[PDB]
RNA sequence: GGCCGGGAACUCAAAGGAGACUGCCAGUGAUAAACUGGAGGAAGGUGGGGAUGACGUCAAGUCAUCAUGGCCCUUACGACCAGGGCUACACACGUGCUACAAUGGCGCAUACAAAGAGAAGCGACCUCGCGAGAGCAAGCGGACCUCAUAAAGUGCGUCGUAGUCCGGAUUGGAGUCUGCAACUCGACUCCAUGAAGUCGGAAUCGCUAGUAAUCGUGGAUCAGAAUGCCACGGUGAAUACGU
């Protein structure tokens, strides 16, 4: 039956449901090229699919949210992995080395009281 | 090449080459070359004599170069002679539209002038 | 630093060829964070360098990279109070980055029409010893060779 | 179908006064939907906190305001009747519309 | 500047002076402050003496400066040069 | 500040809700599209007559218990320092020091 | 057309809980304190950011937020009104914005955000005008409606190194909006013109990662008047042997 997996990255929110079936991937009521213009989204979407080296046997059906190109592109990427290690947990510690399972919790620093921006000071004169 | 009695340049494409008259921009330029149906992607180098006369036709509707220049004098010179605020600021080779002059304001006064 | 805690930041390789020296030198030529443009003239002063020499595609990047490469510079040392010039070994690393920086530093400055031109030339010129980058690196040979008596 | 909304500066005053609302319209015999944890709004403001010059020091407040909801479904007619004596916290605004 | 559709704007007092003179006959310069007030074709003629923070100005009125206002021929800063 | 300034704002609000329907309506005919010009020219003749304290734009905001002309925030109705001396003391519902 | 009936699985919303504590393994170490590496895990050793500023120093700033001792004026240093000035201009200095272009300008088409405000207010659809805007006029005290289409980005074409199809300062003409009232002295639109500027001497500034750099969005003040201030997102670097 479907598998699910979930992913999150900047303040992109993924959800793609897995299936066993022959490499079709839906984003959006969009095909894979029709969505990603650059080639290097679509690189870091397929990377672990081809790594276990599973395209030609699944099917693949995502919803996105929020973020921008490459935010939702590592949304997929992290969400794609659940998934797969949800359908089998053998592959938990292949995973995990290729850096993968672990979210990326990097985000937007605040801008603070007499700065331009969170670290950019203005200009000082001595005399 | 003989328009509104002045030369214009041959190699470059129409809008481009008819606002080097004096009182015509881009937005006239391309009035003028739509009102008698040229492309804007034509050389004025290759076009024949007929549609030439057509442009100096339609080029001829406005008040452009010496003929324009003529009443900017006197709406200058009537400013001046009358004595209002801008007259003065005219005279005195200062701003008119009420800028800073406690600085900048180098366009209307030069370059600084040491003591 | 005073304190020896920084480390290594991971980097992913280019799509279309796998190569993590690809990767460091579109950062190293990328400006205001427009990384999509800088892949771009990487692509076209690569394929042009490609078809004009003839020889392959990735091989004439690094034999030019190779022919740039120095393996000795110039610091600072005191021993008595007296400041010195002293030749040092360079890093492989360092080596890259520096041949990297005054390869892109070399392109900048032409009067051709693109910015992959100038990376096809200066490519070439490096692979056939006749770019600025090559005086730079035998300046900085020289000099080293220069003040050899302080070497410690 | 009746819709009642609750609006309050803290999150603890207003939960107490949801739960006594939804437990006595209950009672009544009708049948009740919620609550409805509803966004928050976060108001922010910053002043300066020199009484001359001394730009560059302030001090930033905030003002957060909680929204509940709930309805209640075919209700009886003695139920209007109950919630008109309820007599809810002080400090909890609340509306109802039909 | 004010919206074509609004019209002119003059003060209601000083167009009463200026159409008193007219009527009785030409006179002496009519001393007043409005020089926010519009110049008018019934005003040709005569002079009119506005106020400019400290004294009043006359000004004589002739046909070409229909249009403006009366405090743009009255300045209000005194500037000979530097040093 | 001063109480001369004190009275003059409490005149000017008195003088400009005394004059509201009078000035509303005598707007409202100069801007019509559709009037007589001598009757444009008599409204604003008319509306011209009428004090100029009666415009509500010639109010200023002033803080409620110093009278500050400046600083001041309509929310509360009071200047920046008047502010923070009340909201620190717990006197303001609701607010207290933010932090994100 | 989540459009309808439906469903509580998912995102999310707002309340309560779990988790990270040198917890476990190996080594060194004075058996300790502690340091180094490893397992596991979303996160490993202060996980990231904020609020929190000891006793005191500079007789530092503020008698013009406010309060207050002493001194000073009382048909005036108190009070009212109109007009003007705080916007002046041979000059020097601090902080910023726009540029001097091809990693770019211009035309057409096409995608992806967060956060916030609205009742004397936000104001949709339709019609009019080239444009600023105008007439008529629903909805909204708001996860409902309005503000309000994000931009850089991508595809195609053109420009081909020229003070230019870069630059938009200055000036003339015609207008719109607020307000009793845009002359001194407002903001915006159209037409016309098209200045200095080709990367900046002696010197000097900021920044260690979602940081520098670059592109957009909102708010307070406010009848009208931001290149300033306070906040929010998109893309996203180089280097750190050592004291
Ligand atoms: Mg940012
Ligand atoms: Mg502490
Ligand atoms: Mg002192
Ligand atoms: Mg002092
Ligand atoms: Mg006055």
């Amino acid at each position: 039956n479907q598998y699910y997996g979930t992913g999150r990255r900047k303040s992109s929110a993924a959800r793609v449901f897995i299936k066993p079936g022959n490499g079709k991937i839906v984003i959006n009521q969009r095909s894979l090229e029709q969505y990603f213009g650059r080639e290097t989204a679509r690189m870091v979407v397929r990377q672990p699919l081809e790594l276990v080296d599973m395209v030609e046997k699944l099917d693949l059906y995502i919803t996105v949210k929020g973020g921008g190109i490459s935010g939702q592109a590592g949304a997929i990427r992290h969400g794609i992995t659940r998934a797969l290690m949800e359908y089998d947990e053998s592959l938990r510690s292949e995973l995990r080395k290729a850096g993968f399972v672990t979210r990326d919790a990097r985000q937007v620093e605040r801008k603070k009281v007499g700065l331009r921006k969170a670290r950019r000071r203005p200009q000082f004169s001595k005399r | 090449a003989r328009i509104a009695g002045i030369n214009i340049p041959d190699h470059k494409h129409a809008v481009i080459a008819l606002t080097s008259i004096y009182g015509v921009g881009k937005t006239r330029s391309k009035a003028i070359l739509a009102a008698a149906g040229i492309a804007e992607d034509v050389k004025i180098s290759e076009l024949s004599e007929g549609q030439i006369d057509t442009l100096r036709d339609e080029v001829a509707k406005f008040v452009v170069e010496g003929d324009l220049r003529r009443e900017i004098s006197m709406s200058i010179k009537r400013l001046m002679d009358l004595g209002c605020y801008r007259g003065l600021r005219h005279r005195r080779g200062l701003p008119v539209r009420g800028q800073r002059t406690k600085t900048n304001a180098r366009t209307r006064k030069g370059p600084r002038k040491p003591i | 630093p005073r304190r020896r805690v920084i480390g290594q930041r991971k980097i992913l390789p280019d799509p279309k060829f796998g190569s993590e020296l690809l990767a460091k030198f579109v950062n190293i030529l990328m400006v205001d964070g427009k990384k999509s443009t800088a892949e771009s003239i990487v692509y076209s002063a690569l394929e042009t360098l490609a078809q004009r020499s003839g020889k392959s595609e990735l091989e004439a990047f690094e034999v030019a990279l190779e022919n740039v490469r120095p393996t000795v510079e110039v610091k600072s040392r005191r021993v008595g109070g007296s400041t010195y010039q002293v030749p040092v070994e360079v890093r492989p690393v360092r080596r890259n980055a520096l041949a990297m920086r005054w390869i892109v530093e070399a392109a900048r400055k032409r009067g051709d029409k693109s910015m992959a031109l100038r990376l096809a030339n200066e490519l070439s010129d490096a692979a056939e010893n006749k770019g600025t980058a090559v005086k730079k690196r035998e300046d900085v040979h020289r000099m080293a060779e220069a003040n050899k008596a302080f070497a410690h | 179908r009746i819709r009642i909304r609750l609006k309050a500066f803290d999150h603890r005053l207003i939960d107490q006064a949801t739960a006594e609302i939804v437990e006595t319209a209950k009672r009544t015999g009708a049948q009740v939907r919620g609550p409805i944890p509803l966004p928050t709004r976060k108001e922010r403001f910053t002043v300066l906190i020199s009484p001359h010059v001394n730009k560059d020091a302030r001090d930033q407040y905030e003002i957060r305001t909680h929204l509940r909801l709930v309805d209640i479904v075919e209700p009886t007619e003695k139920t209007v009747d109950a919630l008109m004596r309820l007599d809810l916290a002080a400090g909890v605004d609340v509306q109802i519309s039909l | 500047p004010r919206s074509l559709k609004k019209g002119p704007f003059i003060d209601l007092h000083l167009l009463k002076k200026v159409e008193k003179a007219v009527e009785s006959g030409d006179k002496k310069p009519l001393r007043t402050w409005s020089r926010r007030s519009t110049i008018f074709p019934n005003m040709i003629g005569l002079t009119i003496a506005v106020h400019n923070g400290r004294q009043h100005v006359p000004v004589f009125v002739t046909d070409e400066m229909v249009g403006h206002k009366l405090g743009e021929f009255a300045p209000t800063r005194t500037y000979r040069g530097h040093a | 500040a001063k109480q001369s300034m004190k009275a003059r704002e409490v005149k000017r609000v008195a003088l400009a809700d005394k004059y509201f329907a009078k000035r509303a309506e005598l707007k409202a005919i100069i801007s019509d599209v559709n009037a007589s010009d001598e009757d444009r020219w008599n409204a604003v003749l008319k509306l011209q007559t009428l004090p100029r304290d009666s415009s509500p734009s010639r109010q200023r905001n002033r803080c409620r218990q110093t009278g500050r002309p400046h600083g001041f925030l309509r929310k509360f109705g009071l200047s920046r320092i008047k502010v923070r001396e009340a909201a620190m003391r717990g006197e303001i519902p609701g607010l207290k020091k933010a932090s994100w």
